[PDB]
């Protein structure tokens, strides 16, 4: 038979499942909705582990339970009463013999120890992967240290001592590869000559590599705390989503820099060389699976100032037209081909973050926080699972590092790029459009000629890498 | 066969803009949504007795990717310019969205509707007369919508399709 | 994209977590933090086919020994890990092999025998002895180092191939 449980009057987590407290989706069960007590019971269930559920819950729970209350509830879950001696035990004791305690031993082995260990696993994941709760609430951290540091008894001892050390390490807080990275490539600008660095003087291969390292680092720094609750759209977004916003602002700045490089090159022949060079950078982005970089270029080519430069794009070689067209087609039909390509490539990659943001926001806005059933309000957990499926996908692509060497000077050049200067956005984008009208006027105005601005060779070194001994 | 209309929703972030398309496309009578599902943004409708397909682009949440707006806007034949009736700044942003649409489409006469969205019970700060006057100065319709009751949602999209049809 | 459920099992301290984190993050963990249960995902192209690995990293400490049926039911394939400088961990392999066979009620479960910590000079389990055991199970034997990455991809991706052909 099943183990008997403590009375639900002394231990709240022994109440029977009913549709008034938990609803399952239609081989472990999947929870659609439940009370917080039932969610925590299943989070730490005696019959099975659910590591996905632990991540989902710890990522999303603040939309229905405060951190202080979560800690109180899992401490309550941990403190399980042991059953009293059975009739057979009583009779042994009355005869001066040692009882067999079969039911007590089974309940310890099959209920208490698994539930308690799974509570500790929640604590461990909470500290390791969601430590911001404790950074933001020092008293919460004190309570967790006190709880862990006072767990008695030898069955939990290895994990209690470990979690204590992990907490202390987190309070005061290296990559190996299957090969060597390729050699850094140089073109007109030579190492150390940062004053000459520019779109056409750096090697296009190395531009794409160093931007990919920068954009990968920016992608990898975004934590789920910046996403859940749609906080990057709200009034406190600079406080709650700083790494996400830094990543987006880099993308925007590079797109505008590409546009500015194009329209400030007034000579037609030189501007063709600029656009051709940016398409070569796009080709290397594609080879590196840097989809953020691919779309940075595509967005620049489709901007109002650049898109209308028919005389420029007429001279672009047919093969480069095809590269740009294929990249543009990634975004068509609501990113259909992009989504398929991302799911087929071999990482490392840099995803485009914008699709994730729209899907998290619409999932939050389009589903209710609670489901009403039999007069009760149940937490709508399916909605939180959908959000955590998106944050889980994001995290999966954050794991794999690029095997490329940093060039500190080129990295600094792109970190300090500031195409808008001190200008506001409208003033700057109006400037770019007015430059576009100057260099290729609207028909029927004649096309003017403009003097060259570059004193160095415009011929590209190409984007196939070289390898000396 | 039937005509497909490519509609684009534009407007300030953080003030409930996404509720418009969600409430339209939704199972009208079950409050649920998975935006990741292939064609959670396509809907076959009958407008003035003529069946058509709406393809709605709503990039809500991507507002900080400001240099992508041109690319997204160029996909559209008609535009819903959305502000929140309790956020004056989102209303003041409308002029620049409209100017940007005209530039991207290279036309002074782009089908569009002005939508005032009631996203919560916070106090209204943009009166309907202010928004009607702005819409009239542009020569476009004005529709008010509720983000909670679905009121006005069909009217906003169907009015835009009629603007496209009568362009 | 085909999804594969991999489970890493073996005695405490043999390097199951270090092997998994080296595969996932290209990083070697120096600390010994005993696992309760952890799970990881990895998209990777193997033999020209993209798939999604779900990797369950399990508890080796004996205090968790009564909680294994639940993860053995879900796993498709198992990395059975011992450390080549720990003879007791090698003797513990057969207990994991037998439990997996019982729970899945099958003599034909995809498995790979993994001898970890092969970067260390002071070996106590000879390759021949582990290879003999692997042959008796009908499975390959791969020596690994979570520290240097030697053998790590080979071990996990060999297990994927055995699930794929199962
Ligand atoms: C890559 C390409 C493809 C086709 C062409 C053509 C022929 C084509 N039937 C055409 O008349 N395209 C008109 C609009 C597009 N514009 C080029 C362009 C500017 N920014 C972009 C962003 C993304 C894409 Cl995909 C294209 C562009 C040229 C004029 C001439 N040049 C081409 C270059
Ligand atoms: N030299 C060397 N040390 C290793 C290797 N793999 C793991 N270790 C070390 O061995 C210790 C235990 O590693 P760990 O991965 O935690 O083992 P585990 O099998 O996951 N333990 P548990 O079953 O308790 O979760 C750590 O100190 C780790 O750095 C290896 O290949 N070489
Ligand atoms: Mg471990
Ligand atoms: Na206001």
């Amino acid at each position: 038979g099943q183990m008997r449980l403590p009375s639900a009057d002394v231990y709240r987590f022994a109440e029977p499942d009913s549709e008034e407290n938990i609803i399952f989706e239609e081989g472990i069960p999947i929870i659609k909705a439940g009370t917080v007590i039932k969610l925590i019971e299943r989070l730490t269930y005696h019959m099975y582990a659910d590591p996905n559920f632990v991540r989902t819950f710890l990522t999303t729970y603040r939309s229905f339970c405060k951190p202080q209350e979560l800690l109180s509830l899992i401490i309550e879950r941990f403190e399980i009463p042991e059953p009293e001696p059975t009739e057979a035990d009583r009779i042994a004791i009355e005869n001066g013999d040692q009882p067999l305690s079969a039911e007590l031993k089974r309940f310890r082995k099959e209920y208490i120890q698994p539930v308690q260990l799974r509570v500790l696993n929640v604590c461990r994941h909470w500290v390791e992967h969601h430590f911001y709760d404790f950074e933001r609430d020092a008293y919460l951290l004190q309570r967790m240290e006190e709880f862990i540091g006072t767990v008695r008894g030898k069955a939990m001892k290895k994990w209690v001592e470990s979690i204590t050390k992990i907490i202390q390490r987190k309070k005061i807080a290296n990559i190996t590869f299957q090969s060597s990275p390729p050699t850094v490539e140089w073109h007109i600008s030579r190492p150390g000559h940062i004053e000459t660095f520019d779109l056409l003087t750096l090697h296009p291969i190395e531009i794409a590599r160093q931007l990919t390292l920068l954009e990968s680092d920016l992608y990898r720094a975004v934590q789920p705390s910046e996403l859940v609750g749609s906080v990057w759209t709200k009034e406190d977004k600079e406080i709650n989503s700083p790494n996400l916003l830094k990543m987006i602002r880099h993308t925007t700045n590079l797109t505008l820099w590409f546009e500015k490089c194009i329209v400030e090159t007034e000579n037609l022949e030189e501007r063709v060389a600029v656009v051709s060079r940016i398409i070569e950078i796009l080709q290397v982005f594609q080879e590196l699976n840097n989809f953020n970089g691919v779309l940075e270029v595509v967005s620049a080519m489709n901007s109002s100032p650049v898109y209308r430069l028919d005389h420029t794009f007429e001279q672009i070689p047919s093969r480069q037209k095809k590269i740009l067209e294929e990249a543009h087609e990634l975004s068509e039909d609501h990113y259909k081909k992009y989504l398929a390509k991302l799911r087929s490539i071999n990482p490392p990659c840099v995803p485009f973050f914008g699709i994730y943001l729209t899907n998290i926001l619409k999932t939050e806005e389009g589903n209710p926080e609670v489901l009403k059933r039999h007069g009760k309000e149940l937490i709508n957990f399916s909605k939180r699972r959908k959000v955590a499926e998106i944050t889980g996908e994001i995290q999966q692509y954050q794991n794999q590092p690029y095997c490329l060497r940093v060039e500190s000077d080129i990295k600094r050049f792109f970190e300090n790029l500031n195409p808008m200067g001190n200008s506001m956005e409208k003033e700057f984008t109006d400037y770019l459009f007015n430059k576009s009208l100057e260099i290729e006027p609207r028909n029927p105005k004649p096309l003017p000629r403009f003097p060259k601005k570059y004193s160095y060779p415009l011929k590209s070194p190409g984007v196939r890498p070289s390898n000396p001994r | 066969g039937m005509t497909e209309y490519k509609l684009v929703v534009v407007g300030a972030g953080g003030v409930g803009k996404s509720a418009l398309t969600i409430q339209l496309i939704q199972n009208h009578f079950v409050d649920e949504y998975d935006p990741t599902i292939e064609d959670s943004y396509r809907k076959q409708v009958v407008i003035d007795g003529e069946t058509c397909l709406l393809d709605i682009l709503d990039t809500a949440g991507q507002e900080e990717y400001s240099a992508m707006r041109d690319q997204y806007m160029r996909t559209g034949e008609g535009f819903l310019c959305v502000f929140a009736i309790n956020n004056t700044k989102s209303f003041e942003d409308i002029h620049q969205y409209r100017e940007q649409i005209k530039r991207v489409k290279d036309s002074d006469d782009v089908p569009m509707v002005l939508v005032g969205n009631k996203c919560d019970l916070a106090a209204r700060t943009v009166e309907s007369r202010q928004a009607q006057d702005l819409a009239r100065s542009y020569g476009i319709p004005y529709i008010e919508t509720s983000a909670k009751t679905r009121q006005g949602v069909e009217d906003a999209f169907y009015t835009l399709v009629r603007e496209i049809r009568q362009h």
